[PDB]
């Protein structure tokens, strides 16, 4: 259902499958690990990708 | 603002 989210905090990956981002970036959601962790990549920078905490984003699209 | 644990 959810396709685009906007990050609301900074986040540094703790593990090598995790996405590092700053606040204000758009993520394209491409998958889910669980209710607290989704998978995606940066809109406009798809090479930046990985697992990220859902609590760190606001739903934007879909 | 705590990051939930990976599991």
């Amino acid at each position: 259902k959810v396709r685009r989210v906007k990050t609301i905090y900074d986040c540094q990956a703790d593990n090598d499958d995790e996405l590092t981002f700053i606040e204000g970036e758009v993520i394209i959601v491409t998958g889910e690990e669980d209710q607290e962790w989704w998978i995606g990549h940066i809109e406009g920078q798809p090479e930046r990708k990985g697992v990220f905490p859902v609590s760190f984003v606001h739903i934007l699209s879909d | 603002i705590k990051k939930p644990v990976r599991r």
